[PDB]
């Protein structure tokens, strides 16, 4: 039931 | 990459010299001592890679001692003349021991050798030789000493010469 | 060719001239093998010539090619020569010249080469090792950028002219830059110490041309070897053509000079390799690898100097300029009109590997294999027709007179080829008068 | 602007900032955005370059993605703004972003997700918020020919329309033309008209992590969405499917090219779908099932395409089609979909959502684009390499091995040119020698060996040379079985000679070494499909960079060399190698055939007999 | 004697079927492969060797790809 | 014939790639990584 939603734009800062 | 490192060690037993000047004999200290200078030099001479290290074993203590001239082989002379020359003058005999510090001097040459291998780049190999000449009498009680310092040179296959003037020992040439 | 091959073959008088400088001889010493200095040092105080054969007993028979190789060596360098050594016996000794410098160079004594700058004191303007590097590259820099023909490198009219004389470029019409030649592309390719190798052995071939003295040249070579980097030394007590040359070699970048009435000179590392020719200098920490080569004949560059730019240009497409970054690709065409050029893929494939990317280098191969055997392949297409012109000789009536022909062809050395089954050969077109009037003499005495 | 060395100067447009090393992006304006594998942020980028950009060449080192209107349609529908990618580049390019992409991402994300098409009732109805696109729109006379109209002839009247089911293709490429993408977002659990149907998950299913990942951008919001995604072969593709098709849990409808397809396919869905077999139905013209019940059907592409008359029974099958309703529907092997007459099958199914499965996506008649509003943008592609390093595939041996042409034979071959000259390179003698020495050799080796080879005459020809099965046109499906069973368990049987059928009509028992003789001509997505099936992950060899060996054998100097050079172009952009090898070990020690140069004169007897008819 | 001179080409025995269709079919023109001597070897003429290297060339061309 | 088969031999194994590699193997003288199988054998 995973599927509903995904993303990894917060993997994608500055650091 | 061969890194050749040439260690010459030094009889500086200020009695054999003494007597041998009382015989006012061809030979004297200053002739070895520019013998052994002159060698290092070609030591160096021979290749860039190649490496001194000249140690004066005397009986008070061991020092390391390292115009138409190579400009770094004169400051070297000059160096290792200003070392013998600051040995002798405060060359002060001062008890009873005769025998040469010779184990001693082993030691602190290999302890050195350690060092530059560890400061050897492992790109390159550090072949290692050690001359020794010998003018004065042997020692006696550094036999053991003598011994555990034939054992690690072996174990780091190190060649050991032994050159003899007056005195044969045969340690030096079982070593 | 190596330093030796340019001494090797070097007349007496200019050999006995060069042993008068204890560096010289310094230098000579240090590029001989380990026997032969070995040999030297036992030379080193003998006044008598020594018998050729109590020299030779000395090694082993195993080793005596090497043995052989080090005699040959100090035979023709003249470092050593034979004496008539009474009794019918042929001695060999030193050059008494050579060898009396050399003891002078290593025990002392003499006049040193030059004085030191502590006459003039510190230097004023005094500049620092990593600026004369970079300074030695921009020069280096600028005799390529020259080279390509972009105007953003102005040199001398005569250093143009000496890579004319160097048959670099020929200038096909006057007034307009020379057009570089083929030698030079293979020149541009070649790394950077090759290259300043190369353009120095082609000076000294042609020494003779500026009216300068071949042995003062080599000496002053010899003595920059050994300099001190970040050390100067003095102008003073040079000759007019060493002044001259020194001043060449500025424009060259290789030594340091604030302005051409300085009295101080800051050699260069280049320079202090330079007559080590291209070996010796085994770890040479060069610029790092800015090429990344992709599966997909692909080329990117972490360059923005148009020298870089330019030599990836001379083999591949241009794909993409960006400010800090070149994209190109690895074509069949491209690499191809490169060889048409005259450059071979073994010069590609090792100036590749020459600047290969660090990120590259974790692979166990420095290229990927498939790609130098690709570009390998493209090369030999290249050149796939065997052209030979040559006279064919076809009509022989005997098997015996066919055999004979082709041994006085063969003593001759005139063949091309030949087929004994079919009996027929070809030969030279100049050697075929030659055999053409031997077959009619062979008739004329049948 | 363009240099004289042919590379676009683009330091002009491309204002370089001192984030060197932090920042592993180059944007160039041309669309064309680079990424560098090395960099420590390789994941990050990796992943937000995915949705964003349509990868080009995937190789070691250098990355390079495209942009395109479809990629940022597809970016937007996963849920992702302007700003917020904007602002990722921003922190990931080494230079400034062109205004101009700037520019173009602006006009495309603005355009995006305004028109909705809908199915209810069998009606397809277009909305938006905005009926002044609504409005403008009913300015097109193609969309006003395409939009519905009452049997009078007058047009219909948040305001929507129905919609010509017959004219719907023709006004998604309209769409484009009114640059206003159609949304493809269906109701995954309000729909309410379709009931559900009692399909689960077996506990034995395992969703690899880029099954999972890509099954999530699919899902947007939790609400499934027509696209494509490309899977490698072997990557548990049907079980990607049968898991899309329990997730949605609602009618589901496959397409698959060959009846073999469609018995893996229920095959798999017994292996991992809790649905009854009961409800469980195949239209095919040999195994016949009622549609009534048939809660998830699997069919051909032939058998819904079959213009000519079909029988009764099929009558009825398509009327209870065209009536049901389908929430989901999934199509394989999308490539063959630009045909026209499976084109068509697009229209005649009213299907909701449309997903489609494939290996490749190289048409060799470039008819993607337009496919791109068949079905929609492309989900999802797989790094190969990095399934490589994972384990999940076997790690791919690729050889290409230069046969000369014997003399006689190459005079031939410039004698001919006509088609007739596939014949003379095809059947090379030397060629034949080097396949029978590597079939020696990997026999030696324990492997189990198939044969490609597109031409039949030259198939058969091999084939009863080397005396080893052979699969042709008819290959009665008993037979094929029969030696397809023989292959899989019998150790006398490890040598299949196998002609284009090989590729989509039948599954293939999986192999470690694939040698290909004949070519299609330069169908680089063909073969490079066909490649992939065979070759599968093996365990033994997992530790080995090298667990699956190809070879192709290459007449050289022929037109051949050009048709391989063409043809691996698509596996280079996948990073994979391909080795020449000319000289080959071994072969002089070994006897083999057509020793003699007269049998290579009789075979080239042989081949000549074989004339144009042939 | 009568004893020609020309040019010797080495090559593929491939290269040299090449060339005898080239002579044969005349598509060089004029009959300028006098004689072969090897199974690996002709002599021609140098006259019309350069432009019968475009022709080679232009074969290796059609079997190749551009990009 | 056996004529006939060292004659086919030396041609096909040294027709085109051979003319220069042979002569280049004469003249001179990661990869093991990179061979194949029947390379290493």
């Amino acid at each position: 039931r995973w599927e509903g939603g995904y993303e990894r734009t917060w993997e994608i800062l500055k650091e | 990459d061969e890194l050749n490192l040439l260690v010459i060690v030094v009889d500086a037993n200020p009695i054999w010299w003494g007597k041998q000047a009382l015989k006012e004999s061809q030979f004297t200290l200053s002739k070895c001592i520019d013998a052994v200078m002159v060698l290092g030099n070609s030591h160096l001479f021979m290749n860039r890679s190649n490496k001194l290290a000249v140690i004066a074993s005397h009986i008070q203590e061991s020092r390391f001692l390292y115009d138409g001239k190579y400009e770094l082989l004169t400051s070297a002379n000059e160096v290792i003349v200003e070392e013998i020359k600051d040995l002798m003058t405060k060359s002060d005999i001062k008890g009873q021991h005769t025998e040469t510090l010779l184990a001693g001097s082993l030691a602190k040459a290999l302890c050195y050798i350690h060092r530059m291998n560890k400061e050897v780049k492992d790109n390159q190999e550090m072949k290692s030789r050690i001359l020794v000449i010998k003018a004065a009498e042997d020692s006696a009680l550094q036999y053991m000493n003598f011994m555990n310092v034939i054992f690690a040179a072996q174990k780091q296959n190190i060649l050991i010469d032994a050159c003899v003037l007056d005195s044969d020992s045969g340690l030096l040439q079982q070593a | 060719r190596n330093l030796q091959e340019f001494l090797g073959g070097l007349s007496p008088g200019v050999l006995d001239r060069l042993y008068g400088h204890p560096a010289t001889c310094l230098a000579v010493f240090r590029e001989l093998p380990s026997l032969a200095k070995n040999w030297v040092m036992r030379m080193l105080f003998l006044e008598q010539p020594l018998p050729q054969a109590a020299v030779a007993l000395w090694v082993k028979k195993e080793f005596s090619k090497a043995q052989e190789e080090s005699t040959g060596l100090l035979s023709g360098l003249r470092i050593w020569h034979t004496q008539l050594l009474p009794g019918g016996l042929q001695g060999l000794i030193l050059n008494p010249i050579f060898r009396q410098n050399l003891r002078i160079a290593l025990l002392g004594g003499g006049k040193a080469w030059s004085d030191d700058t502590s006459q003039l004191g510190p230097d004023k303007h005094a500049r620092d090792v990593p600026s004369l590097d970079k300074y030695a590259e921009e020069r280096w820099e600028v005799v390529l950028h020259f080279m390509v023909g972009s105007p953003s490198a102005a040199v001398s009219q005569d250093l143009a002219q000496l890579l004319s004389q160097a048959g670099l470029m020929k200038s096909t019409e006057p007034g307009e830059p020379p057009c570089i030649t083929s030698a030079g592309f293979q020149f541009l390719l070649l790394d950077t110490p090759a290259q300043l190798w190369y353009f120095m052995l082609q000076y000294l071939q042609t020494a003779q041309s500026r009216g300068m003295d071949l042995v003062e040249i080599l000496s002053f070579l010899f003595q920059l070897s050994f300099s001190t980097l970040g050390k100067d030394y003095s102008v003073e007590g040079m000759s007019d053509s060493l002044l001259n040359f020194l001043q060449h070699l500025r424009e060259f970048g290789l030594v340091f000079q604030r302005k051409r009435k300085s009295r101080r000179y800051y050699p260069t590392r280049l320079a202090i390799n330079l007559s080590s020719g291209v070996s010796g200098a085994g770890g040479t920490v060069h610029q790092p690898g800015f090429i990344v080569v992709e599966t997909n004949y692909r080329l990117y560059a972490y360059t923005e100097s148009e020298l870089q730019i330019a030599l990836i240009a001379l083999f591949s497409e241009m794909l993409y300029r960006f400010p800090n970054m070149v994209v190109a690709q690895v074509t069949r065409e491209s690499v191809q009109q490169a060889i048409a050029s005259g450059i071979t893929a073994q010069q590609i494939i090792h100036f590749l590997r020459t600047r290969a990317h660090p990120v590259m280098l974790k692979q166990t191969p420095v290229l990927p294999p498939t790609i130098t055997d690709q570009i390998r392949l493209w090369e030999l297409e290249r050149d796939r027709l065997r052209f030979t012109e040559g006279v064919l000789y076809n009509q022989f009536l005997s098997q015996v007179d066919f055999e004979l022909l082709l041994a006085h062809a063969r003593e001759l050395g005139v063949l091309v080829f030949e087929n004994s089954a079919k009996r027929l050969m070809v030969v030279t077109p100049a050697g075929h008068s030659d055999v053409k009037r031997f077959w009619k003499r062979q008739k004329h005495s049948s | 602007k363009v240099d004289e060395y042919g590379a676009k100067d683009y330091r002009l447009q491309m204002p370089l900032k001192d984030d060197h090393t932090s920042r592993p992006l180059w944007v160039a304006p041309d669309g064309h955005i680079f990424l560098e594998a090395f960099s420590p942020v390789y994941k990050y980028a990796q992943d937000f370059l995915v949705a964003i950009a349509e990868p080009v060449c995937r190789p070691t080192h250098v990355h390079e993605y495209k942009l395109t209107a479809y990629s940022l349609y597809a970016a937007v529908s996963v849920g992702l703004q302007t700003s917020d990618i904007t602002e990722y580049l921003r922190k990931l390019s080494k230079t400034g972003v062109p205004d101009g992409i700037m520019q173009f991402i602006k006009l495309c994300t603005v355009s995006y997700g305004k028109v909705k098409l809908v199915l209810k009732h069998n009606r397809y109805f277009v909305e938006s918020c905005h009926p002044d696109v609504i409005q403008h729109l009913l300015q097109d006379p193609v969309i006003r020919e395409c939009r519905l109209r009452n049997s009078e002839g007058e047009a219909t009247e948040t305001v929507s329309f129905e919609v010509k089911q017959e004219m719907i293709e023709e006004l998604q490429k309209r769409c484009i033309h009114l640059e206003y993408p159609l949304l493809a977002e269906y109701d995954f659990r309000n729909d309410s008209v379709n009931p559900d149907i009692n399909i689960d998950l077996k506990p034995t299913a395992v969703l690899r992590p880029y099954q999972e990942k890509s099954l999530r951008k699919m899902f947007g919001n939790g609400r499934a969405r027509s696209g494509v995604i490309v899977l490698p072969c072997g990557a548990g593709k049907s079980l990607v499917g049968v898991t899309a098709a329990c997730t949605v849990r609602k009618r589901c409808l496959v397409l698959g090219n060959s009846a073999v397809s469609v018995e893996q396919w229920k095959a798999q869905f017994k292996m991992w779908s809790t649905i009854d077999d009961s409800q469980i139905c195949r239209f095919t013209s040999d195994a016949k099932d009622k549609p009534i019940g048939c809660s998830v059907a699997i069919s051909t592409y032939s058998m819904l395409g079959h213009t000519t008359k079909r029988s009764w029974e099929a009558e009825r099958v398509m009327e209870w089609l065209k009536t049901q309703e389908w929430g989901l529907m999934i199509l394989d092997e999308v490539h063959t979909i630009p045909a026209k007459m499976f084109r068509r099958v697009l229209t005649i199914v009213q299907a909701h959502c449309k997903l489609g499965l494939t290996a490749t996506l190289v048409r060799e008649d470039d008819k993607i684009v337009d496919l791109n509003f068949l079905i929609g943008p492309k989900l999802y592609e797989a790094n190969w390499m990095e399934l490589q390093n994972n384990g999940y595939i076997a790690k791919v041996q690729c050889a290409e091995v230069w046969c000369p042409m014997s003399p006689e034979f190459y005079r031939e071959y410039v004698a001919i040119k006509t088609k007739k000259r596939i014949l003379l390179y095809t059947m090379n003698p030397n060629k034949f020698r080097a396949c029978q020495f590597l079939i020696k050799f990997h026999e030696r080796r324990n492997d189990k060996i198939i044969v490609f080879a597109d031409n039949v005459f030259a198939l058969k020809e091999y084939a009863i040379r080397l005396n080893k099965p052979y699969i042709y046109g008819p290959t009665s499906q008993g037979e094929r079985m029969q030696i397809l069973q023989n292959f899989k368990h019998n150790p006398k049987i490890n040598t299949i000679f196998i002609s284009k059928v090989g590729d989509t009509s039948f599954d293939l028992p999986e192999a470690n070494v694939l040698i290909q003789i004949s070519s299609h001509g330069g169908s680089r997505r063909q073969e490079a499909q066909r490649l992939g099936r065979v070759l599968r992950a093996k365990k033994g060899m997992v530790a080995e960079e090298y667990n699956a060996f190809f070879y192709s054998l290459v007449s050289q100097d022929t037109q051949e060399m050009a048709y391989s050079t063409k043809r691996q172009r698509f596996l280079v952009d996948q990073g994979y190698s391909f080795k020449v090898i000319t000289k080959l070990a071994g072969m002089e020690e070994e006897d083999l055939a057509f020793s003699t140069k007269e049998e290579q004169q009789q075979l080239l007897q042989k081949v000549l007999a074989a004339t144009d008819l042939d | 004697v009568n004893v020609l001179k020309g040019v010797l080409i080495e090559c593929d025995p491939a290269m040299k079927q090449f060339l005898l269709y080239l002579d044969e079919s005349n598509a060089l023109g004029k009959k300028f492969i006098i004689q072969d001597i090897d199974d690996t070897h002709v002599f021609v003429i140098a006259e019309l060797v350069n432009v019968l290297q475009e022709r080679v060339g232009e074969l290796m061309d059609q079997n190749a790809f551009s990009l | 014939g056996t004529s006939s088969q060292a004659e086919a031999a030396r041609i096909l194994a040294a027709s085109w790639p051979q003319n220069r590699e042979d002569e280049e193997k004469q003249k001179l003288k990661a990869a093991a990584s990179h061979l194949f199988p029947f390379e290493k054998l």
